[PDB]
RNA sequence: ACAGGUUUGG
RNA sequence: CCCCGAUAGACCUUACCAACCCUUGCCAAUUCAGCCUAUAUACCGCCAUCUUCAGCAAACCCUAAAAAGGAACAAUAGUAAGCACAAUCAUAGCACAUAAAAACGUUAGGUCAAGGUGUAGCUUAUGGGUUGGAAAGAAAUGGGCUACAUUUUCUACAUAA
């Protein structure tokens, strides 16, 4: 979807984000010319004559009748409300056909103007319960007003007329989320909603198991046995079920699996259990499925089982499981937090340069998890060639992640074959931060020990005494490990600059820096230096 | 593709004489309309329709005009 | 039909998205001419006033 | 490494009416310039080996039409400026396909054909005798 | 009539008339004057004269975390981005309008004595920074042509000393006066005397 | 730019081992042979000039080389007239003026010892061998030439020639002498066939002003022609087409000896004729010898008429006639 | 003196493209066809109404994209959808190019009932062939 | 602020498989091709142009999809959908004997908006009058009745079709023109008695 | 607009003759016989005369399509010949070359 | 006078 | 320059004229359109000419000073990127020929009428539509076709009647 030219490539996740919202602003912005001026665009040349590259209209047909301004004003909110009034200010008498898409009209977009429609439902004209609830109950459900909901039950049963699916859908959704200091009257009269529901010779269908499951999540936390049992009870009717029947099981396995490690077990082997045949996403709430069944393995450190939720994934649709990049990046972020440290560096390497780079970037988490990675195998050879990459992918989160990133170069050892690089890690970052950005003394203890083997004091000299001007002072350790380095160098002019700007501001291991400088300067012979020294340090 | 000219076949387009049954066998009209109908046949450009339109289109104003073939001399209906 | 591109043309050029560069010039020389003095007179008043 | 998995999933039916048969499939390929028609040829010749085809190639004599306009803007008719436009051709000529085959291999052709060449296709359909004239009596 | 429409830049190349025939010998210089004035110096590609706000290249693209959607500006403001517009036309000649000025070494409009640098540095890559060089005389020089007319070529002397008695002068004649400056500059370090100074 | 040479190096390599991957053959066995018919696969760029095409080959040969160093790390020039322009020029110049005194003076040693034992290699009518041209000494002497200083060189080498060459200067006069490019316009005789217990079998192709013509001759048969089925004598009723036939027979005479049939297509009544001649003539070396090929071919039977007829231009009436220009 | 597609010789400082830099008879011996289709063809059709789009394209493209396009397009007629290459140099933000992007890839479809594909490469400046 | 991003050429394997890069018609993106590619007429002291912003490398067509690795990988996964070829039918003889009449039909492809080709009406149908049940006298006069559209030395009847619009529909007229002539060549009307 | 004046003049002239194409198309068949009594076909003279003038497509001048040039324009390109020119060698054209042999 | 401007295609 | 714009005129073409009609009068809109009105001595775009003539030229060097010039081949201060020439390309094999190309400039050369145009002029008109005519030859002239014959004319016909 992206232009593969590199000034339009997506550098990091919010360019990415942007660069698409841009590119629709842009195709919806023609769209909407189109819309306005559709007359420049009538003219056919394509033989098929497709259909989709034609202006669309919003405008009705008619505007006297009524019954044919309702029709074109349902399905292009207040246009459709002013239908209705300009239709009965002519004393028309609409039938039970209009006035449920009127409604519909309304539902699908929206309190007072509900309850003013709604009487329009009932009062003017008796329109059936086939209509009523398919409207008044999934109105209600948004304006949070589930108690006049169930009058509307009792009216349907009394009229003879039958429940469909859709009014349990959500008849059980409201009389489950109003619960004050009781939880088993709501269960109760949703298991007597069952038994008439399964008497009306109406069949529950995907979405009935499905909406009393989603209710029983946010509730209670043992209420995982009735969540298994009417699991096992729709496998006892032989529809398979979807994605989101399952993601409500795991979020609850998930729920109670933080004081009890044994969920997780159920939740592998039901993933296994599933995991062995093809589905399709069905079901518009197939997305937090993975979400879950990838973050309890996130959370219980299961790499053995976070390889089969990949490739579970990726079985039919690699893509169309996932509808938001919010779950994706959060996904692979929590894939590659196992995979950097569970699995070989080898393997860690190799689904770096497929899944970072490629599919998404990852967040400032994994990057840490990255450091640790290479940190507890000893990796120095990736560390130039990681944070090249992370240079462009965690600019935003450099000023934060800066300090876990250059603290693997003090606990490992310094061959040198690698002093080239020690060098170029060194200024890649010094170099930028000086003409603008917190400097951590850290780093500069770092740049000691980088130099020290490698042999170069004069390039080393200068970043200490950098420093030291910027109103804050290292501990004198990287004084003393310096004057090591210069004393081995042969270099006394550097030590007696070095003593002098620490003995001004006192460092708590000044007495320590004054014994070496003693040693030094006897090495070199400067004991006129050394007594100069003491001399000045006196005033 | 996407032009499937009404379902029609072959019999439609050539065979053609059954629209001039309005009109005389045995006159100067049959030799006329016979031409029309050999063009309309070897005519893959129009459709049915407008053939039946131009033979609808002869027929009525043949019949508008009744003077002018009465005084032509050769009797027509 | 040169209307229809003409109009495109002109539609987008004013909601800012074609800018025609022979359309700008043209104004430019027309917004110089009738600040030097010779504009177009109005519909009316060319023989008469 | 990440390769996908159960990537395989096609909808192919055997129906029960016979497949057609043709004899002769003519490629008329027609172009501007000769290395975008030796390129398909080449490309070609890969995809029929693969099929097992046996397409017999030759290259059809070429088409040059040249026209003369007025080299100048009013008057200068002494002085033209002569325009060419040539046409090379490639003819592909395959031999003994069947219905689905000669199907597959078009798309195949006509999904990466070229922007700057045309292909004339005439097939040689099959077929043994109707019903009316197989041993009628008026 | 879209398809009737060019260039800019044919269009000033045939308002203008730089490429005219009477302009190649000199039957022109009436009307001294020659100035294109680019048309999109100061044009916004997102402001159109509905002020229709687009969320990509007028207003951004994204705000309090929601995007943008297509709106269009009321009739009290895109009047006052035009004047602004037009003050900023008004205001172009003003940008392009500064002569760097430097020291005068004899006069205030004339290159007599005033100061031009050490010269350039030798190919084998000697370096004079003692040497100081001053000009003393520029001159506009004429000839005449069979095709070009009059061939205006500036001609100047430029000398050359460091202070302590070696010092020397050359002439540089170019096209451009950069470019002779730069001639006589490079010319002038090959040609040295030294000066025999009585207590220096 | 010697790190810009080696980048594009490096480039060119790792562009190459790509391109084998690409194409799916063996990187050791991928060379030039290869690149080359893949590039022009992958890139079809129909253009009426090769070098515009898109070409990969290696840098050493895509950018142009230079004069190599003429003087070491203490300046000193390395040859001995670096100081005179043409270094190369100047010393073939001082090198073949000093082979010619040396020849100078043992050709008079060899008159005043009274030894005649050398000849004149001058004549070089057998040999066609020609002197060199501008081009072919730039292609050898790196630097430019200038015609005055090329002629005279050439003119020492005939100085040179003009007396007798020893035993090494006779290669060295002739290290500059360019040949005939192949010296062997002797054209290739057809091999006898025997097609169908037919024996002396022999086959012919001609053409002059499009009119294309094959003979096929036997010269086992008595004399005569058969013209697409029709006798020649009703087929050329005009008595210049018939001898235009008999010339090539009257020559070898093999009237009588040699029995032809002649398919012609194209041309008229003298192109056609023309065309058979031709077509006769080409393929009646198989029957004769070698020296008798070499007289046709030097009378001109064995060559073909380039004289066609030219496109018409604008403005003319047949490529050449102008139109009436009046001075007023 | 021919004229037509030829830039003369400046004194010596202007930059010239390599389309520029060759006369008209150079086409299709060392440069090739801004553009490509079958109308051009000897038993083909539809020459005009494929030179019309090619031209309200070249005005379009060059109306969309002011002062930022190197050079010419390269049109594209492949198999009902048309391909428009465009070297356009990196003066505006990639928001910009991609918003743009998207409304021509669906105002150009929807105008002339056909697929559009939009490339665009870009450049630092325009890339200058001979003498600049 | 100015970003400037590496190309891909920097990050390619050089055992990475090219059609994954280059599945369909590309415009010769220089960003994904570590091939460098010099095109265009070079200079007297210069070289061809690079590969980046070289106009000519997008003028023409680029077959970096239709590698042999990509044609055999597309290929192998279309044997699934072809039908094999009857063996018995190789030689043309045994082909006239079983199917006699050959039906030829033209289909053309151009790039733009129109599909509609008058061209593609014309319907071509050859049958060998040598395998048909004609009689010495039906034969006389079916030559006689078709006129110049029999050729008497290949003795094959061609019928070219192009009065119907639609190509089924002229296969269907053709079908019907040679039904028609085979039903009438056998009528012995009054007027053949003279 | 359009090009011209006499462009804008041509479109309506075609889209007349377009318009009474069926009306000419049908009455010419009553002159261009001779099976008929001329009895008829002279009053069809006078009928498809009272037609307007410009739906005859005789009236139709085959102009230019840029520049809108009365003459000088090719029939398959339906551009001027400086028009097509001006195009050609710009190079948007394809097959389009300068003819040399 | 420590001088500068002013003739001419120059 | 003179079968030139025009590879094309009964209406349209057609910008000419006479009779009559309309004046925000092609576009969404514009105290706005529209002009085949003048200026080719303001232009671009396109060309004619010398012209199958080769010269042009940034960067250096030299002159008893330099405005400028820079050459003697048995050579006396000349090197040089690129543009011209050349080579190459096309007339499906070479060579040839043809084609193509021919910079910088002269003719204030031709084109405001292919198209857009700066300046100067029209807006109930130099603008937009309908109908009818746009002859004719006292005379001169350019370029082509037919011939003024016997190597001709007619007949069938490749050329012996
Ligand atoms: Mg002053
Ligand atoms: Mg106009
Ligand atoms: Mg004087
Ligand atoms: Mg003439
Ligand atoms: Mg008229
Ligand atoms: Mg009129
Ligand atoms: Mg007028
Ligand atoms: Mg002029
Ligand atoms: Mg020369
Ligand atoms: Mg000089
Ligand atoms: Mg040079
Ligand atoms: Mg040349
Ligand atoms: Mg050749
Ligand atoms: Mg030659
Ligand atoms: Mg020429
Ligand atoms: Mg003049
Ligand atoms: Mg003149
Ligand atoms: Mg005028
Ligand atoms: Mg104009």
């Amino acid at each position: 979807v992206f232009q593969d030219d590199p000034y339009l490539i997506p550098t990091s996740s919010v360019e990415s984000h942007s660069f698409l919202l841009a590119k629709k602003s842009g195709e919806n912005a023609a769209k909407f010319i189109i819309n306005s001026y559709p007359k420049y665009f009538q003219k056919d040349i394509a033989e098929p004559h497709i259909p989709c590259l034609m202006p669309e209209y919003f405008e009705p047909q008619i505007e006297d009748v009524s019954e044919a301004a309702l029709q074109e004003r349902i399905k292009l909110n207040y246009n459709f409300q002013q239908r209705e009034q300009s239709e009965e200010l002519e004393e028309a008498t609409e039938a039970d056909n209009e006035k449920s898409k009127t409604k519909a009209g309304h539902h699908l977009g929206v309190t007072w103007r509900t309850k003013n429609n709604a009487e329009r439902i009932f009062a003017l004209m008796p329109e059936k319960n086939a209509h009523s609830y398919c409207t008044m109950i999934r109105g209600m459900v948004k304006h949070q007003a589930p108690t006049q909901a169930l009058n509307l039950y009792t009216v349907l049963l009394n009229n003879r007329l039958r429940a469909d699916v859709y009014t349990f859908n959500s008849l059980i959704e409201a009389t489950a989320l109003v619960v004050n200091e009781k939880f088993e009257e709501k269960w109760n009269n949703i298991l007597d909603l069952l038994k008439q529901m399964v008497t009306q010779n109406v069949k529950p269908n995907l979405q009935t198991f499905n909406t009393i499951l989603k209710c029983l999540r946010r509730f209670y936390a043992f209420g995982k046995l009735p969540a298994l049992q009417t699991l096992r009870e729709m496998k006892a009717i032989g529809i398979e079920p979807s994605l989101a029947t399952y993601h409500y099981v795991i979020q609850l396995f998930y729920q109670h699996e933080s004081p009890s490690k044994g969920s997780s077990l159920i939740i592998y082997d039901i993933m296994n259990e599933v995991m062995g045949k093809r589905f399709s996403p069905r079901d518009p709430d197939d997305d937090m499925f993975f979400q879950s069944a990838m973050r309890v393995c996130s959370s219980l450190r299961d790499l053995e089982l976070a390889y089969q939720v990949h490739g579970l994934l990726n079985t039919g649709d690699n893509w169309k499981l996932i509808g938001s990049d919010h779950r994706r990046n959060f996904y692979y972020s929590k894939f590659f937090n196992l995979l950097c440290f569970m699995e070989q560096i080898d393997v860690t390497l190799k689904w770096y340069k497929d899944l970072i780079p490629s599919v998404f970037f990852p967040h400032s988490q994994t990057m840490i998890d990255l450091l640790q990675a290479l940190d507890v195998a000893n990796r120095l050879d990736m560390v130039p060639q990681i944070w090249k990459d992370s240079k462009e992918y965690g600019h935003t989160f450099r000023n934060e992640l800066k300090e876990e990133i250059l603290m693997l170069m003090a606990r490992d050892q310094h061959p040198p074959e690698l002093q080239v690089a020690f060098a170029d890690c060194a200024a890649d970052i010094k170099s930028t931060y000086e003409s603008q950005p917190e400097w951590p003394a850290s780093s500069l203890n770092y740049v000691a020990v980088l130099f020290l083997r490698a042999g170069r004091t004069q390039e080393a000299w200068k970043m200490l005494g950098l420093f030291r001007k910027h109103n804050k002072i290292p501990r004198a350790e990287l004084l003393n490990e310096f004057l090591d380095s210069a004393k081995a160098s042969s270099s006394p002019a550097q030590a007696i600059e070095l003593v002098k700007l620490a003995s001004a501001f006192s460092l708590p291991v000044c007495e320590g820096l004054t014994r070496r400088v003693m040693a030094e300067f006897t090495l070199t012979q400067e004991q006129r230096e050394a007594l100069g020294e003491l001399t000045a340090l006196t005033s | 593709a996407g032009f499937d000219d009404d379902g029609s076949e072959f019999h439609e387009h050539i065979f053609l004489d059954k629209y001039l049954q309005d009109f005389p066998k045995q006159g100067p009209i049959r030799h006329f309309m016979e031409l029309v109908t050999c063009g309309l046949s070897k005519n893959p450009y129009l459709s049915v329709k407008q053939k039946v339109e131009h033979i609808e289109w002869f027929r009525n104003y043949f019949n508008e005009k009744r003077v002018i073939l009465k005084e032509s001399g050769i009797q027509l209906n | 039909n040169h209307n229809t591109y003409f109009a495109l043309m002109g539609t987008l050029r004013f909601l800012g998205l074609y800018r025609d560069e022979h359309q700008d010039f043209r104004d430019e020389q027309l917004r110089l001419k009738k600040l030097r003095g010779k504009g177009k007179p109005r519909k009316g008043e060319g023989k008469r006033a | 490494v990440d390769v996908p998995k159960d990537m395989t999933k096609p909808e192919i039916t055997i129906s029960d009416e016979p497949d057609t048969l043709y004899k002769r499939l003519s490629v008329l390929v027609k172009g501007h310039d000769k290395a975008v028609l030796d390129s398909y040829e080449y490309f070609a010749v890969l995809a029929a080996k693969e099929l097992g085809i046996s397409i017999k190639v030759h290259e059809p004599p070429r088409k040059i039409e040249r026209f003369t306009l007025l080299k100048s803007v009013h008057i200068f008719k002494k002085h033209r400026v002569q325009y060419e436009m040539r046409t090379l051709y490639r003819c592909l000529e395959l031999e003994h396909l069947t219905g689905s085959t000669a199907d597959v291999y078009l798309e195949y052709i006509q999904r990466n054909l070229p922007e700057g060449v045309a292909m004339e296709v005439t097939k040689t359909k099959l077929e043994q005798l109707p019903e009316h004239i197989r041993k009628p009596i008026w | 009539s879209f398809f009737t429409k060019l260039t800019a830049d044919e269009l000033w190349k045939g308002a203008l008339a730089e490429s005219g025939a009477g302009a190649r010998k000199g039957r022109g210089k009436r009307t001294k004057k020659k100035r294109r004035k680019d048309l999109n110096r100061g044009q916004i590609i997102g402001e159109g004269r509905h002020g229709f706000l687009w969320p990509g290249l007028n207003i951004p693209l994204m705000r309090n975390g929601a995007v943008q959607t297509i709106a269009q500006r009321s009739k009290e403001d895109q009047e006052k981005v035009e004047a602004d517009m037009v003050q900023q036309r008004e205001e172009w000649d003003r940008r392009r309008k500064m002569k760097v000025k430097r020291e005068r070494g004899w006069s205030g409009n004339t290159w007599g004595g005033v100061s031009l640098g050490p010269p350039d540095p030798g190919p084998n890559g000697e370096t004079y920074d003692d040497f100081d060089t001053r000009i003393l005389e520029v001159r506009n020089v004429f000839n005449m042509t069979a095709k070009e007319g009059r061939k205006r070529s500036v001609r100047v002397l430029v000398a050359v000393g460091n202070g302590k008695g070696a010092a020397g002068f050359a002439i540089g004649k170019a096209t451009e006066r950069a470019d002779a400056f730069r001639k006589a500059k490079n010319r002038a370090v090959h040609y040295l005397h030294y000066i025999e100074r009585y207590e220096d | 730019t010697v790190d810009f040479i080696k980048k594009q190096i490096e480039e060119f390599n790792i562009g190459k081992r790509h391109l084998a991957n690409m194409m799916g053959e063996d990187p050791e066995t991928f060379t030039q042979e290869d690149i080359d018919r893949a590039i022009a696969y992958l890139f079809p760029s129909g253009l009426f000039e090769k070098r515009a095409r898109p070409i990969m080959k290696h840098p050493e040969e895509i950018f142009p080389k230079q004069r190599a160093i003429q003087w070491g790390e203490d300046g000193r020039p390395f040859h001995f007239l670096f100081y005179t322009g043409k270094q190369s020029y100047y010393s073939l110049m001082h090198d073949t003026y000093g082979k010619l005194l040396d020849v100078e003076k043992h050709h008079n040693q060899l008159r005043a010892k009274d030894l005649l034992a050398e000849k004149t290699k001058i004549l070089k009518d057998p040999i066609g061998s020609r002197w060199l041209i501008k081009e072919e000494l730039e292609e050898m002497l790196v630097e430019k030439l200038s015609d005055q200083d090329y002629a005279q060189f050439i003119r020492l080498l005939e100085r040179l020639s003009a007396l007798p060459c020893g035993a090494t200067e006779e290669d060295f006069v002739n290290r500059f002498r360019r040949s005939i490019p192949i010296q062997s316009k002797k054209q290739l005789i057809e091999p006898l066939q025997y097609d169908e217990q037919g024996m002396a079998f022999s086959r012919g192709e001609g053409k002059r002003k499009t009119a294309k013509a094959e003979v096929v001759v036997y010269g086992q048969g008595s004399g005569r022609i058969d013209v697409n089925g029709v006798d020649y004598l009703l087929y050329f009723p005009v008595t210049q087409d018939r001898e235009q036939l008999m010339f090539p027979l009257h020559f070898l005479d093999r009237l009588g000896k040699h029995d032809m049939t002649c398919a012609v297509s194209g041309g008229g009544r003298s192109a056609q004729a023309g065309a058979v001649r031709l077509a006769m003539a080409r393929a009646l070396c198989s029957f004769v010898t070698e020296d008798e090929v070499e007289w046709m071919r030097q009378a001109g039977l064995l060559t073909a008429d380039p004289r066609v007829r030219e496109r018409k231009k604008p403005g003319q009436e047949g490529a050449r006639r102008k139109f009436t220009w009046k001075k007023r | 003196k021919n004229r037509a597609a030829r830039v003369r010789v400046s004194k010596g400082d202007k930059p010239v493209t390599y389309e520029e830099a060759h006369a008209p008879h150079y086409i299709a011996h060392r440069k090739g066809w801004l553009s490509l289709h079958t109308g051009n063809l000897d038993g083909e059709d539809h020459a005009a109404e494929r030179t019309v789009e090619d031209v309200f394209l070249r005005k379009f493209m060059l109306g969309t994209f002011p002062g930022c396009l190197a050079d010419q397009l390269v049109l594209k007629r492949r198999a009902n959808q048309l391909e428009i290459c465009a070297l356009v140099l990196r003066q505006l933000p990639p928001h910009k190019f991609y918003f743009l992007v998207g409304y021509s890839e669906t105002l150009l479809s929807h105008f002339y009932k056909c697929p559009v594909h939009l490339h665009l490469q870009t450049v630092p400046s325009k890339v200058v062939y001979k003498y600049i | 602020r100015r970003k400037a991003l590496p190309p891909r050429t920097e990050k390619m394997a050089v055992d990475q498989d090219w059609p994954s890069v280059y599945p369909v018609a590309a415009p010769f993106k220089p960003s994904a091709v570590p091939l460098p590619v010099r095109m265009g007429y070079p200079v007297k002291r210069g070289v061809p142009m690079a590969k980046e912003g070289n106009l000519e490398l997008l003028k023409i067509p680029n077959f970096l999809h239709l590698t042999p690795v990509a044609i055999k990988r597309h290929c192998e996964a279309l044997k699934d959908f072809c039908t094999e070829w009857p063996a018995a039918l190789d030689s043309d003889e045994k082909c006239e004997k079983h199917f006699p009449i050959e039906i030829d039909t033209a289909d053309y492809v151009s790039a733009g908006p129109s599909i509609r080709n008058p061209k593609a009406r014309v319907v071509t149908l050859r049958v060998k009058l040598s395998s048909l049940n004609l009689d010495d006298h039906a034969k006389k006069k079916l030559i006689k009745l078709v006129g110049d559209r029999y050729c008497k030395s290949t003795d094959v009847l061609t019928i070219k079709t192009d009065r119907c619009p639609l190509k089924r529909q002229n296969y269907d007229y053709a079908v019907y023109l040679l039904t028609v002539l085979y039903h009438e060549s056998w009528k012995t009307e009054e007027w053949e008695k003279k | 607009y359009y090009v011209d004046w006499k462009m804008l003049r041509d479109v309506k002239r075609r889209k007349m003759a377009y318009e009474y194409a069926d009306e000419r198309l049908r009455i010419n068949s009553l002159r261009k016989n001779t099976i008929l009594p001329k009895d008829l076909q002279e009053v069809a003279d006078e009928e498809i005369a009272s037609l307007p003038r410009d739906s005859c497509p005789v009236r139709i001048r085959n102009r230019c399509v840029m520049t809108s040039r009365p003459r000088g324009v090719k029939r398959r390109w339906r551009l001027s010949r400086i028009v097509f020119r001006h195009l050609a060698d710009h190079g948007q054209l394809s097959g389009v070359q300068r003819a040399m042999w």
